[PDB]
């Protein structure tokens, strides 16, 4: 007869899918695990990765400089990450509630 | 220059991996075992290790350099493992027994990894049938003259008259004279998929043939003789101052399965196949007979530095994990040495003193399916460190600050139970290139 | 920066300083970043923006 008096919330939002532009879905910066190309009448690599290096982070600012990022491309999957300014900085000014 | 932050250096330096840095390079290892390590060769004494592993190590293409690998590799490893596949052998048991229907089927057993003596390998196999006593054995109606398989040491033609088979002592001889497959009617034995056949030291003649089954057809002039019935001896002397009989009685009622117009049981025995069978037609025309290996033969275990030197020629850089280059080709730091002891069968009577248990010397089930009395001479598990020195590799133009080291079989596959691998590499000017 | 810390003392042992540019610098946290060098960290249990 008491649980005729339950209160239910929804389950909070979660959004799960690739990263902003397939960001760690292949090895970078990494020994043992990185890439090659060489030819094959040599196994001289023009792949070298240190650990000092980073690769990822240097794509992400290279796209902002040759270009906008608000622009959205499904292909190599190009959103970047980003808030509402009225979430990360709460500008509050009241409700309009005069009637 | 050979490098920008010391002075160039000239004819032959070191260089080392050495797989003590497991805290200024194993945040690059947590997936990479002692085996597949990566580690630095730039080993700079005053600058901080986490930004010196990025350096670079130059060599002048004044002349080639190539270095020479040394590896100092020692094992630590058990006789019964996963590496060799000798904790696992199939063998075909009776599966049931319900008027007699009798069903038979291979049936893989295992042991448990961790073992010390010959002695205690050949006991545990035993075991493991007698464990599927306890499990389709009791729950069916399979008679304990029935196993399937077992495994002695014993010869059974000592005492014993050429023209009337029974063994006249009227008892076996409790001493080793080799491993023994003691097979039952209708059964066989596989040991393709493992090593405790070499363990054993039964082997093939023809190793590059396929399958290592020994059936029971095999296995011919092999069928042990019965005991002599030392009653009949006894009272036959008291009407020659004359009977006798094979014993096919049992006090726990388990006869010894003789064969009905015959004075032999209806077991084999691959000694005595091998031995005193058919010369050409025995089990003796595609297995050989050796000695006991308790490390089960020695394997080769490879070194490889893929990506920091030029391999040998009909090789390839391979990042994947099923093939790699070989370098070394050099043994396994597992040996076996061999002891003496001339008390060794009556030391199973010493393990029965100390363990009343009768689990490991087990309950006779009958006189003939029992465990073997020990070796006179055993083989010995050892663990010593193996030093090696090879020839020049050529090294690449310059080295990366932190290198792949691998060690892989002859499976190749990486290797459990390595607990030491040492890289010392020297380069050295080879012969002269342009620069 | 272990924990109420607030200074970080930064050494960097003596090297040519031919052809340097400038410097950034920002403040991540533990939790949020991950290994690189491995196949696997096994400590990572975060899955929000890196």
């Amino acid at each position: 007869e008491i649980n005729l008096v339950q209160q239910s919330m929804p389950n909070r939002p979660n959004y799960i899918g690739f990263r902003d532009n397939f960001i760690g879905l292949m090895y970078y910066n990494s020994t043992g695990n990185m890439g090659v190309l060489a030819g094959q009448a040599s196994q001289l690599n023009a792949v070298v990765d240190l650990q000092d290096r980073n690769t990822e982070l240097s794509y992400q600012l290279l796209l902002d400089s040759l270009g906008d990022r608000t622009r959205y491309f499904s292909m190599w999957n190009q959103a970047v990450d980003s808030y509402d300014p009225d979430v990360r900085i709460i500008e509050n000014h009241g409700v309009e509630d005069e009637l | 220059i050979r490098y920008s932050e010391l002075a160039p250096l000239y004819d032959t330096t070191r260089l080392y991996l050495v797989d003590n840095k497991s805290a200024d390079i194993a945040s690059l290892n947590y997936q990479n075992d002692h085996s597949n390590f990566l580690t630095t060769v730039v080993q700079n004494n005053d600058f901080t290790p986490t930004e010196a592993s990025t350096q670079t190590i130059n060599f002048d293409e004044r002349s080639r350099w190539g270095g020479q690998l040394k590896t100092i590799m020692h094992t630590n490893m058990p006789n019964v493992n996963e590496f060799m596949y000798s904790n696992k052998f199939k063998a075909r048991v009776m599966v049931s027994r319900k008027q007699d229907i009798l069903e038979y089927e291979w049936v893989e057993f295992e042991l448990p990894e961790g073992n010390f003596s010959v002695t205690m390998t050949i006991d545990l196999m035993n075991n493991a049938i007698i464990d599927n006593y306890l499990a389709v054995g009791r729950q069916n109606g399979v008679l304990e003259s029935d196993i399937g398989v077992k495994f002695d040491t014993r010869n059974f033609r000592l005492g014993w008259d050429p023209v009337t088979e029974l063994v006249m002592p009227g008892v076996y001889t409790n001493e080793a004279f080799h491993p023994d497959i003691v097979l039952l009617p209708g059964c066989g034995v596989d040991f393709t998929e493992s090593r405790l056949s070499n363990l054993l030291g039964i082997r093939k003649r023809q190793p590059f043939q396929e399958g290592f089954q020994i059936m029971y057809e095999d296995l011919e002039g092999g069928n042990i003789p019965a005991l002599l019935d030392v009653d009949a001896y006894e009272k036959s002397k008291e009407e020659s101052a004359i009977v006798i009989q094979p014993v096919e009685k049992d006090s726990k009622d388990r006869s010894y399965n003789v064969l009905p117009d015959k004075i032999n049981t209806a077991y084999r025995s691959w000694y005595l196949a091998y031995n005193y069978g058919d010369p050409e037609k025995g089990v003796r025309s595609w297995t050989l007979l050796t000695t006991s290996d308790v490390t089960c033969g020695v394997e080769q275990v490879y070194w490889s530095l893929p990506d920091m030197m030029q391999d040998p020629v009909t090789f390839r850089s391979t990042r994947q994990v099923s093939n790699y280059p070989v370098v070394g080709a050099e043994l396994l730091p597992v040996y076996s040495k061999s002891f003496f002891n001339e008390q060794a069968v009556y030391s199973q009577q010493l393990r029965a003193f100390t363990s009343l248990t009768h689990v490991f010397n087990r309950f006779p089930e009958n006189q003939i399916l029992v465990r073997p009395p020990a070796p006179t001479i055993t083989t010995v598990s050892e663990n010593v460190p193996a030093l090696t020195d090879h020839g020049t590799l050529p090294l690449r133009s310059s080295i990366r600050g932190v290198q792949r080291v691998t060690v892989t079989d002859a499976r190749r596959r990486t290797c459990p139970y390595v607990y030491k691998a040492l890289g010392i590499v020297a380069p050295r000017v080879l012969s002269s290139r342009t620069f | 920066i272990p924990a109420n810390a607030t200074n970080v003392p930064i050494s960097i042992p003596s090297r040519n300083w031919a052809a340097f540019r400038g410097w950034s610098f920002t403040r991540l946290k533990t939790k949020e970043t991950p290994s690189l060098g491995s196949g696997f960290d096994p400590y990572f249990v975060y899955s929000g923006s890196i």
